[PDB]
C-alpha cells in the first residue's frame, strides 16, 4: 500500500480508491498472523517432547 | 453474557469450562478539534478597505505570501453585489490552506459585469483583461457608489475600448497607442480609419442601472508542489483532559485520552511516533504543551459458567482490568 | 575588484578525515530509548573531506554542489558571512545570497552579477554584486547578538551545517557547540526551510575583511567541506531524545 | 531474565505451588 | 432485474462530465449524487436541434445553493430562500 495508515486512506483517496488500498493493509496483517500462529504450533510440538 | 458464549462458538448447548467471547472497550464520547493562532495576520486592506484605485488597464497586483490572511468575516457579513464562478464555491474558501495568493483592485462599468468570466470574449475582456480557462479562484464585486463615485463623472482614470489584437491573461498593458484599421498611420491621434480608444467614466452614483462603478477584486489562486504559506481561519474547540475522546488535529486523527507527558520536544516538532508509528506525543498548535496520548481503557472478557442442563448462573471475568476500572 | 590579490593562487588539495561527526536529525519525530533505521543523504564515515585555510592566502574554489554540502569551521571572530548559491553565476537566473551582519541574517533570492573573488569589508556590494533586479523574494531572520570583533583563549566557535536540496526543498541544520581537526560526537538540529524550487549546480565561499585593493587583511580561520552520499545509519536515543552515537550499515 | 491489543495470559499452577510439588 | 427508476433531466454539455459516482461539484454536490453501490447506466442524446432558442429558453431550471450536501435518490421540491445570516428573507432575496 501506498500509506500504512487506515486514517490517512479514508480522509484523502475516493471511497472506491480506498477499498483497494485498505483491503492490502487487512489481507498483508492476516499473513504475519498466519505466520505466528504456524510458528507457535511448532514450538508447542518442540515443548511437548 | 451466557448468550454471548452461544453466539461465538456457535452452538446452544454450553460445556462446562471457560470460554473466551469478546473484548471490553470503552466507547469515546466527546471530540477535539484544534486549529492554531490567527497572529500574524495579513494585510487584506489595500484592496477591499482601499480608498483609491486604478482603471481596467492600469491595475495593480497586491503580492500575499507568508502570512495569515482572514476572509472569514466578510462571508458572514457579506454587502456584495454580484460574485459569479465556476467549480470552486467562495464559501469553501475558508478552511483551505493556498501557496499562491494575488489581489487586484479595478473598477468596471455595470455592463461589464457580464464581460468578466472564465472563458470570456468580446470587445471589453479580450482588449483589457480576462480570466484565464485555468483559473481557480473566484471574483466579488463590491459597491463603489458610497466611496469611489464622484458628481458628474471621473475624468481621472480612462479605459481604452480597443486594441490590435487579442490580449492574453496574466498580462498589464498601460499603453496610449491608437487603433489603426487601415493602411492610414494615425500618428498618435484619430483621424481618416483611425478610432480613438481612450474613453472617460461615467460613473456617478444618481444615474441608471447601465452604468455604475464596482469594486472589482480578482483572488488569483495557485497550487504548486510548495507547501502553503497562507492559510485562512477555522473554528476550533476546547481541550479535554482524562476522558476517552477522539482526536481531530491538523496532521493527526485518532482515539484517545490526553495526559501530561515530562518528555522534553523539539520546538519545531508536532507530532511522534514509537515502534508501531503510532502517535503518543504531540504538540499542542495554539500554546507550547506537551500532552501524552495514551488509548482508552480496554480488557478481554471471559465467561464462566456451567453447562446449560446444569445452571444458567453467570462468573464474569474481566482480565487485566482492576476493580477499581471497571465503572 | 577584477584584479587578483596575493592570496588567490594555484594549491594543493590537501585532504584531512572525519570520522565521528556529520549526523543529523532525518525527521522532526522525537524517539526515546529506541533503534532507528532510515536511509538518507548522510555524509560517509571514514571519508576524505577537502581542508581550506586562510590566514598569505584565501580559498574559495568553485566546487559542484550536486554531491551536497557538509560545512564545519573552526573559528574565533566569526570569519565567514556566508555563502554563494547558484547555477550559471550570472545576472541570466536567480541565485540565493547570504548575508549574516550579526543583527539579522538577510536571507534573498534574487538575480545578481557576480566577481571572480567577491569581498566583505559594514559590508560591501559591490564587490559582491554590482547591480539587482528582477526578484520577488525577501525573507528575514530572526534577530540576534553576535560580535565580530577578535578574541583570545581557545576556540569558542565550532558551527556544523549541512546544505541539501531535495525535492527544491532547502534545509540548514545547524549545531553550534565549543570546543586542526575536529573531535567528538555531537546532534545537529534543523532551523530554516525555505520552499525555494530552483537549480543550483555550484557554490562559493564569503570572507570578512579587516583594517587598521590590497591594503584589506583577511583574517585567520579553517575549515572544510564534505559530499554527502546515500546511506544507512542506525541511531542511538537516549532518554532525552538525542543521538549519542551513529552506526553505519555497510562500512566495515 | 505498551498494550496494542497483544496480552500475556497468566500461568495457572504458580511457581510457589511448584516449589510444594519440589 | 426487478423494477428500474428512470431519472430524466437535462444538464448542458459543460457540466455533463460530473455524472459518475463520487465526484464533487454544483451538481455533483448540491443537487445529483450517486452511491458506490449503484447499480445501472447513463444514456444521454443531444437535444441542440430541438430544445434550444434564439434567446434562450428559461422554462427549464436548475438550483445552485444547499446548506449542506443532499442525499442521493432524493428530490428537492423547496422554494426556502437560502439564508446565510440572522436577516430574514421573507420570500425575496435582499441582505444574507
Amino acid at each position: 500500500a501506498i500509506s500504512s495508515v487506515l486514517n490517512d486512506i479514508f480522509s484523502r483517496l475516493d471511497p472506491p480508491e480506498a477499498e483497494v488500498q485498505i483491503d492490502r493493509l487487512i489481507t498483508g496483517r492476516l499473513q504475519s498472523l498466519q505466520t505466528y500462529v504456524t510458528q507457535q504450533l511448532i514450538r508447542a510440538a518442540e515443548i511437548r517432547a | 453474557p451466557l448468550s454471548e458464549t452461544k453466539c461465538t462458538l456457535k452452538s446452544f448447548t454450553v460445556e462446562k469450562g471457560i470460554y473466551q467471547t469478546s473484548n471490553f472497550r470503552v466507547q469515546p464520547t466527546e471530540s477535539i478539534v484544534r486549529f492554531p493562532n490567527i497572529t500574524n495576520l495579513c494585510p487584506f486592506d489595500e484592496v477591499f478597505n482601499a480608498t483609491r484605485f486604478a482603471s481596467v488597464y492600469a491595475w495593480n497586483r497586491k503580492r500575499i505570501s507568508n502570512c495569515v490572511a482572514d476572509y472569514s468575516v466578510l462571508y458572514n457579513l457579506a454587502p456584495f453585489f454580484t460574485f459569479k464562478c465556476y467549480g470552486v464555491s467562495p464559501t469553501k474558501l475558508n478552511d483551505l490552506c493556498f501557496t499562491n495568493v494575488y489581489a487586484d483592485s479595478f473598477v468596471i462599468r455595470g455592463d461589464e459585469v457580464r464581460q468578466i468570466a472564465p472563458g470570456q470574449t468580446g470587445n471589453i475582456a479580450d482588449y483589457n483583461y480576462k480570466l484565464p480557462d485555468d483559473f481557480t479562484g473566484c471574483v466579488i464585486a463590491w459597491n463603489s457608489n458610497k466611496l469611489d463615485s464622484k458628481v458628474s463623472g471621473n475624468y481621472n482614470y480612462l479605459y481604452r475600448l480597443f486594441r490590435k489584437s487579442n490580449l492574453k491573461p496574466f498580462e498589464r498593458d498601460i499603453s496610449t497607442e491608437i487603433y489603426q484599421a487601415g493602411n492610414k498611420p494615425c500618428n498618435g491621434v484619430a483621424g481618416f480609419n483611425c478610432y480613438f480608444p481612450l474613453r472617460s467614466y461615467s460613473f456617478r452614483p444618481t444615474y441608471g442601472v447601465g452604468h455604475q462603478p464596482y469594486r472589482v477584486v480578482v483572488l488569483s489562486f495557485e497550487l504548486l508542489h510548495a507547501p502553503a504559506t497562507v492559510c485562512g481561519p477555522k473554528k476550533s474547540t476546547n481541550l479535554v483532559k482524562n476522558k476517552c475522546v477522539n482526536f481531530n488535529f491538523n496532521g493527526l486523527k485518532g482515539t484517545g485520552v490526553l495526559t501530561e507527558s515530562n518528555k522534553k520536544f523539539l520546538p519545531f516538532q508536532q507530532f511522534g511516533r514509537d515502534i508501531a508509528d503510532t502517535t503518543d506525543a504531540v504538540r499542542d498548535p495554539q500554546t507550547l504543551e506537551i500532552l501524552d496520548i495514551t488509548p482508552c481503557s480496554f480488557g478481554g472478557v471471559s465467561v464462566i459458567t456451567p453447562g446449560t442442563n446444569t445452571s444458567n448462573q453467570v462468573a464474569v471475568l474481566y482480565q487485566g482490568v482492576n476493580c477499581t476500572e471497571v465503572p | 575588484q577584477c584584479v587578483n590579490l596575493t592570496t588567490r593562487t594555484q594549491l594543493p588539495p590537501a585532504y584531512t578525515n572525519s570520522f565521528t561527526r556529520g549526523v543529523y536529525y532525518p525527521d522532526k519525530v522525537f524517539r526515546s530509548s529506541v533503534l532507528h533505521s532510515t536511509q538518507d543523504l548522510f555524509l560517509p564515515f571514514f571519508s576524505n573531506v577537502t581542508w581550506f585555510h586562510v590566514i598569505k592566502r584565501f580559498d574559495n574554489p568553485v566546487l559542484p554542489f550536486n554531491d551536497g554540502v557538509y560545512f564545519a569551521s573552526i573559528e574565533k571572530s566569526n570569519i565567514i558571512r556566508g555563502w554563494i548559491f547558484g547555477t550559471t553565476l550570472d545576472s541570466k537566473t536567480q541565485s540565493l545570497l547570504i548575508v549574516n551582519n550579526a543583527t539579522n541574517v538577510v536571507i534573498k533570492v534574487c538575480e545578481f552579477q557576480f566577481c571572480n573573488d567577491p569581498f566583505l569589508d559594514m559590508e560591501s556590494e559591490f564587490r559582491v554584486y554590482s547591480s539587482a533586479n528582477n526578484c520577488t523574494f525577501e525573507y528575514v531572520s530572526q534577530p540576534f547578538l553576535m560580535d565580530l570583533e577578535g578574541k583570545q583563549g581557545n576556540f569558542k566557535n565550532l558551527r556544523e551545517f549541512v546544505f541539501k536540496n531535495i525535492d527544491g526543498y532547502f534545509k540548514i541544520y545547524s549545531k553550534h557547540t565549543p570546543i586542526d581537526l575536529p573531535q567528538g560526537f555531537s546532534a545537529l538540529e534543523p532551523l530554516v526551510d525555505l520552499p525555494i524550487g530552483i537549480n543550483i549546480t555550484r557554490f562559493q565561499t564569503l570572507l570578512a575583511l579587516h583594517r587598521s585593493s590590497s591594503g584589506w587583511t583577511a583574517g585567520a580561520a579553517a575549515y572544510y567541506v564534505g559530499y554527502l552520499q546515500p546511506r544507512t545509519f542506525l541511531l542511538k536515543y537516549n532518554e532525552n531524545g538525542t543521538i549519542t552515537d551513529a552506526v553505519d550499515c555497510a562500512l566495515d | 531474565t505498551k498494550f496494542k491489543g497483544l496480552t500475556v495470559l497468566p500461568p495457572l499452577l504458580t511457581d510457589e505451588m511448584i516449589a510444594q510439588y519440589t
